[PDB]
């Protein structure tokens, strides 16, 4: 503690492939809750050992075997959606909306002549962003108050499946953790799943349009080692049981 | 900074970003307006892509000379439920977001 130091500027990153960019689209984000009568959503944990670390959401979906059971049944293209809530009491924040259109399941995920800019919650924006395969999240140094329960929902070739992650902090805020503008202004409202169901919570009015993955991570990364954090080179699958 | 109009006018609602820095890269303008707290968003600029003015705004929002520094607007037709603060956000990289805030309030005739 307590400074900022010097960083090589990040060149703004060009695109991995080549895709069109479909802007000012809108629709009603679905609700996260499931009926109860269905078996609970599977559940991962994530913790921080110290305030000013990485924290990553990561749980491996096993995508490929979805992209080759398409191949299998001869199919052209998939369409896939990835979505991020935090759940709360009676209500969820939605913090993450990408749609892809028109993929070829014989490539990785994500090869797709379409896409959607990712929209956000401005906040977790601010200190997060998607992994390289997008299917996880990065929270760099996150506050206290990002402790929770977060949901991460997956539309892809007509199967969706929920991941929860319940994220810790113990060791507390780091000292250049962002925490909102005012007041006290951090996360997006929290909306009852009724107004899921009524297609009330349409993603372009409530979050935002902004950088692909990979331009991203260079914002927060950059911010992140001005401030003296460091960038581990990999992140372990996030666990199946609680911490310490 | 506060803003005054009474219902039925048209009032502007200024937005400039300057000096932008050297090296920071302007991406997109957008206006929200805050209820009690849990930000909307009325208007987006996208100097590449368009404007998309958002419901129920749809016709009653127009920006003025809009372009990677200016995202004024024009708010037509007050109603009192416009009143409470708005915030300009402009998107840039590598250094993240720039806001600024207003509150209007709508009067009585
Ligand atoms: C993907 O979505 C488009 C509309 O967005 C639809 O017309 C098309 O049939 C979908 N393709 C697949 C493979 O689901």
């Amino acid at each position: 503690p307590r400074v900022t130091v010097y960083v090589d500027p990040p060149a703004y990153p060009m695109p991995r492939y080549n895709y069109t960019e479909r802007w000012h689209t809108t629709g009603p984000i679905p609700s996260p809750f499931a009926d109860g009568r269905e078996q609970p959503v599977e559940v991962r944990y994530a913790t921080s050992a110290a305030a000013c670390d990485m924290l990553a959401l990561i749980a491996d979906p096993q995508v490929g075997r979805t992209l080759w059971e398409a191949v299998r049944r001869h199919a052209r293209a998939y369409n896939a959606t990835v979505i991020w809530y935090k759940i709360e009491s009676g209500c969820a924040r939605p913090l993450y909306y990408m749609e892809y259109t028109e993929c070829e399941p014989r490539k990785h995920f994500g090869y797709c002549r379409y896409r959607t800019p990712p929209f956000w919650d401005s906040f977790l924006a601010g200190f997060a962003y998607p992994t390289d395969d997008e299917l996880g999240l990065i929270m760099a140094a996150p506050a206290r108050l990002v402790e929770g329960q977060y949901r991460r929902a997956l539309y892809i070739d007509g199967t969706v499946a929920y991941t929860d992650f319940m994220v810790s902090l113990p060791a507390g805020d780091c000292w250049f953790s962002k925490l909102g503008a005012a007041r006290g202004y951090t996360f997006g409202a929290c909306f009852p799943a009724r107004d899921y169901e009524q297609k009330k919570v349409l993603r372009l009015t409530y979050l935002t349009q902004y950088y692909p993955q990979e331009a991203h991570k260079a914002i927060v990364d950059y911010w992140f080692m001005r401030h003296g954090g460091v960038v581990p080179p990999y992140f372990e699958e996030s666990k199946g049981y609680e911490p310490p | 900074d506060s803003m005054y109009g009474f219902i039925g006018t048209d009032v502007v609602l200024h937005c400039s970003f300057a000096n932008p820095l050297p090296g920071v890269k302007i991406t997109q303008v957008t206006w929200q307006k805050a209820t009690n707290g849990s930000k909307q968003n009325v208007a987006i600029y996208n100097p590449a892509m368009g404007v998309s003015v958002l419901a129920p705004y749809r016709e009653r929002v127009e920006f003025l000379r809009p372009s990677f520094t200016d995202g004024t607007i024009r708010l037509s037709r007050l109603e009192l439920e416009d009143e409470g603060v708005y915030i300009c956000e402009f998107a840039t990289f590598p250094a993240g977001n720039r806001e600024s805030q207003l509150n209007l309030t709508v009067m009585a005739k």
